[PDB]
């Protein structure tokens, strides 16, 4: 078996938007790089609205 | 113990045919199995500790047949006859049969008297006894060789004294031996003296910290004598003086056994003494250049009123200008004066032990090295520190530096003789070797003011002394262990292992090996004592990884290991093993050839259709034999075609057993000679009927003619020996003289008690 | 072949094809070069440094 | 064949670490002061930690050598060669890399050779054979009931999956050809739209 | 190395249906295997028995 658990299903996905939701899904079967955890900002503007 | 061997082994018998006519002598050693494709001489080192234990040689013996004969009814014979070995009353009834077969007479009187006369002990001019037997030509080359190699370690009584006089105390008194033990006293020792260095050089942490914490279980058990001036009495402590007398003895003992001492942050005139103290009453070996440099910048700090910022960067030179330009004057560290040993240390042949003497005293002049103490002391008195005014700092150090001056000098001689005694424990190789690598002894500043402060006399009673001497004998025991189990990991290492290169087969073939190395050496009874598993364990690895790792290291050693008699009467072996096939019953090549082929075979014995040759033949009808190694002859395919004309196969080893039969018959295999099947071919197990020829028997010379096709050819086995033939077989033994008394406890001396 | 094929991928950086000829690569063709050069003022010289 | 770094930069001919002055160093830290002029118990500290990684080194190297080689011989010379184009760096907190080398288990790997044969080893490299045979079974046999492939509404992600469907479909008694394709696709359909072209192409 | 002989009836008249396709493992390899390479390594990691 080339995967314990495959990457994505591709039959599921529709768009280049559905690849990347499945990989951040799947990402804890595989070796990460980096493990993900709590985001830090060092940049945040927020605009007049209507 | 050294065992004694009552009876030779001889191993022989006696077959002779119903009719009389054929007889002939076996020497049976056994069978031993041999399996192709791997080495040998492996497998012949693993029957040779087997055959040694046959035959009654694998531990030191000295054999006494002295007392194995009788003496003949006549007048004149005056003769001892040897009891062992095959009785020349079983020849003499072989011969009488085969006389009676041919009609010949008897054995007359003479030569039944010669016949039985053969088999004698009589005395050599040194005094021992000499036996001539019949027995086994093999057998009687490996007990001879073996007595000869363990007779190099028995030595006399007087020689052994000799050789251990340097080595004896004088505390202790003499032991008186009988009169008999001085004249025909002997004993059995090694007298080789195996290094102890492999183990301490591949390990120096290990071993460093296992014999540091064995003296310090013991020293620490001595039994013992029971505003600035505010401050350092405040800080005078007592709970830890057993550590610090035995920190001071090891400091003395060995040649360099490194202390240090981490003074506080902001240093106090409590540090200024420790320093102080430390600097003048520890050797100067046992300091380091830069434990020196931190215990002079700890001194300018608090006298000169500076911190360490500035003095970080000075070097020893600077330091020192800057206070003695202040007027302080303990600048220095000052060398030991080595004591010699009355005696040669334990496991150094031909070498002076010696010792520093404790807290830098002179022994000819029994004060301090150093001849200015009492004018530099002078000087702390009345100099100005901390850049004040007052003198309370100099006049309180003075007080100090008096009384441990006065301290040392009257307790200098009790540590003196602890260390003297302590000394004599380790050998010289672990004098010189052991450091301390790993600071685990580091001593506090307050400790060590306290210690000379409040120094104790040492009270040295008998209770002290006899557990010593206690402790002695386990230091002996536990050195020839190691050097033993040394010894036997080196020649494991040389046999075993081999070179490492950078290629992933080389590692992977190392490590399995490895493995199967310590899992059969930690296998029933471990090879390794308990004491080195101990060593090898000290940082906490099991005992089979310790000793994993310290083989590893060991391969490649250039390191000289003795050769002990037990290794040259197993290599004797082992090479008779090899040389001398048949006597084993294995041979290294074997012929298959036709009935109606007539090969020349070994007539000697009386054998109807022979299956031995004196030699397998070179040529037979003018032309060289065909020879088949047996990996090529399992893979033929045309065998049928092949076997008309016969050859001899070889390149492996062939196990044989053949059983002779007293009875006249048809001489044949107990098994058909080959199996042919799809996976190759292959021969079976060779086990031969021989049976004793009557040459007028028509019934069975045309059944081997018809019945039998083809027929299995071997060398003739070695030992056998026909009986016309027996002179062959007479055979000296040597015992030695029975005024001989075997010493057990080899000790020249009692202890005082 | 295999000590052979080891042995000649650390002198040319290279597994060798059966077809192509086995010559030694950069290090044959630097080394008989820097010979030619070594023998005579008039050679060449048209080995990099790098 | 291939080359790997020995594991914990030991030298197998030395059998030990590559520098030579290792042993003097940490004797070097232990009377050190480090981070005061007087002792703060750093040199003492770190040089203890420092010979009991050496150690652990050293006594468990072997294992972990051969445990790179018996990685190295599950993979085929083709899937090698891919990877050598990728590149990536692993983040490693401090506290896991200490505890690794300080509690540094031993891998025996004994058991699975036989003689100098890894069964297990040499089976996993095998079926990657009956792998390489089905890919190109499945790939002609699709070209040739499908042809060309023209696209005229639609996207290309829902090109390819509903093309995968009939696949299934037209080959259900044989299996093994969606199975393989849809192999394919998985690897390739992590980059994307790109990686869908790609499985067309 | 040779094979083993089978049997005399299947020497003489013994036909066999082989295929000399050895194919090639080249379209599943050829890709970008960035982010593949992570879940593949994760299952190499496992193929082998684990301390």
């Amino acid at each position: 078996k080339l995967f314990e658990t495959s990457p994505f299903d591709p039959l599921t996905i529709k768009n280049n938007q559905d690849v990347v939701d499945k990989l951040y899904a799947t990402q804890s079967s595989s070796i990460q790089e980096v493990v993900p955890t709590k985001t830090f900002a060092t940049e945040l503007q927020f605009g007049v609205t209507s | 113990e050294l065992i004694k061997v009552p009876t030779i082994p001889h191993n022989l018998v006696l077959i002779q045919s119903d009719n009389g006519k054929h007889a002939l002598i076996k020497e049976d050693l056994g069978q031993w199995p041999v399996e192709t494709g791997i080495s040998l001489v492996n497998q012949a080192g693993v029957f040779a500790v087997q055959l040694a234990n046959k035959l009654g040689i694998d531990k030191p013996f000295v054999l006494d047949a002295g007392s194995n004969y009788f003496t003949d009814t006549s007048f004149i014979d005056t003769r001892k006859y040897c009891t062992d070995g095959l009785s020349p009353r079983e020849i003499q009834k072989a011969l009488n049969r085969q006389r009676a077969y041919y009609d010949r007479p008897e054995l007359t009187i003479s030569e039944n008297k010669t016949l039985l006369s053969q088999s004698i002990i009589y005395p050599d001019a040194d005094g021992n006894d000499v036996s001539i037997i019949f027995s086994g030509a093999m057998s009687h080359a490996i007990f001879t060789y073996a007595q000869s190699q363990w007779n190099k370690n028995i030595i006399k009584l007087d020689d052994y004294i000799r050789e251990i006089t340097l080595t004896v105390p004088k505390q202790y008194r003499p032991r008186r031996f009988k009169e008999i033990e001085h004249t025909h006293g002997y004993v059995y020792r090694e007298l080789n003296q195996g290094s102890l260095l492999p183990l301490v050089d591949a390990n120096l942490k290990e071993s460093s910290s296992y014999y540091f914490k064995k003296l310090m279980s013991s020293i620490s058990n001595v039994p013992v004598d029971a505003q600035h001036v505010s401050m350092l009495t405040n800080r005078l402590t007592t709970a830890n003086a057993p550590t610090v007398r035995a920190i001071t003895v090891l400091t003395c003992m060995f040649k360099q056994f490194r202390i240090g001492m981490t003074y506080a942050l902001d240093p106090n005139i409590m540090d200024v003494a420790a320093a102080t103290c430390m600097l003048l009453f520890r050797p100067a070996q046992s300091i380091s250049d830069e434990q020196y440099r931190y215990c002079l910048q700890t001194m300018a700090v608090f006298l000169t009123n500076t911190t360490y910022d500035i003095v970080n960067n000075d070097t020893i030179d600077v330091l020192k200008m800057k206070l003695r330009n202040q007027g302080w004057p303990f600048v220095e560290r000052y060398n030991a004066v080595e004591i010699d040993m009355s005696v040669e240390p334990l496991r150094s042949p031909g070498q002076v032990g010696r010792y520093y003497n404790p807290f830098n005293i002179d022994p000819l002049t029994k004060k301090h090295v150093e001849d200015r103490l009492e004018e530099f002391i002078n000087q702390v008195q009345v100099g100005r520190f901390r850049n004040a005014s007052g003198n309370a700092v100099g006049t309180t150090l003075a007080a100090f530096l008096r009384a441990c001056r006065d301290k040392t000098s009257a307790n200098w001689r009790g540590y003196s003789v602890l260390v003297s005694r302590y000394r004599s424990l380790i050998p010289n190789e672990l004098f010189e070797s052991l450091r301390n690598i790993s600071g685990e002894y580091n001593i506090n500043p307050q400790d060590e003011h306290s210690f000379f402060f409040a120094l104790a006399q040492i009270n040295a009673d008998d209770e002290f002394i006899g557990a010593i001497d206690k402790e002695s004998a386990e230091y002996l025991d536990e050195y020839a262990t190691l050097a033993r189990d040394i010894s036997n990991s080196l020649t494991l290492v040389k046999a075993a292992f081999g070179p490492l290169e950078r290629t992933s087969g080389s590692i992977i073939n190392h490590a399995n090996n490895l493995n199967k190395v310590i899992n059969h050496v930690f296998a029933d009874k471990p090879l390794i004592s308990e004491t080195m598993l101990k060593i090898l364990t000290i940082d906490g690895t099991t005992g089979k990884d310790g000793y994993r790792n310290w083989l590893d290291k060991l391969v490649g050693h250039n390191y000289p290991v003795y050769v002990e008699p037990v290794v040259n009467i197993m290599n004797f072996i082992s090479a008779r093993f090899v040389a001398d096939s048949s006597y084993f019953g294995y041979t290294n090549e074997i012929m298959i050839m036709p009935n109606h082929i007539n090969v020349p075979v070994d007539d000697r014995f009386g054998f109807r259709d022979s299956p031995f040759c004196t030699s397998l033949p070179r040529t037979i009808m003018g032309n060289d034999v065909r020879r088949i190694s047996y990996n090529v002859f399992s893979m033929m395919e045309d065998i049928d075609d092949v076997i008309s004309e016969g050859f001899i196969l070889y390149d492996a080893y062939f196990n044989f057993s053949y059983d002779i039969m007293t009875t006249d018959g048809v001489t044949r295999l107990k098994e058909d000679i080959l199996i042919v099947t799809d996976t190759g071919n292959d021969i079976k197990p060779i086990h031969f009927y021989i049976y004793f020829e009557n040459r007028n028997d028509k019934k069975l010379r045309y059944e081997s003619k018809m019945n039998v096709s083809y027929r299995l050819y071997i060398k003739t086995p070695a030992c056998l020996l026909p009986l016309s033939d027996y002179m062959r077989a007479q055979h000296d033994y040597v015992s030695p003289s029975s005024s001989r008394v075997y010493i057990k406890d080899p000790a020249v001396v009692y202890t005082r008690s | 072949d295999v000590p052979f094929v080891q042995a000649y991928s650390k002198f040319a950086d290279d597994n060798p094809r059966h077809l192509r000829v086995k010559t030694g690569g950069k290090m044959a063709n630097a080394l008989t070069n820097v010979i030619r050069s070594y023998y005579s003022i008039n050679a060449p010289a048209i080995v990099p440094q790098v």
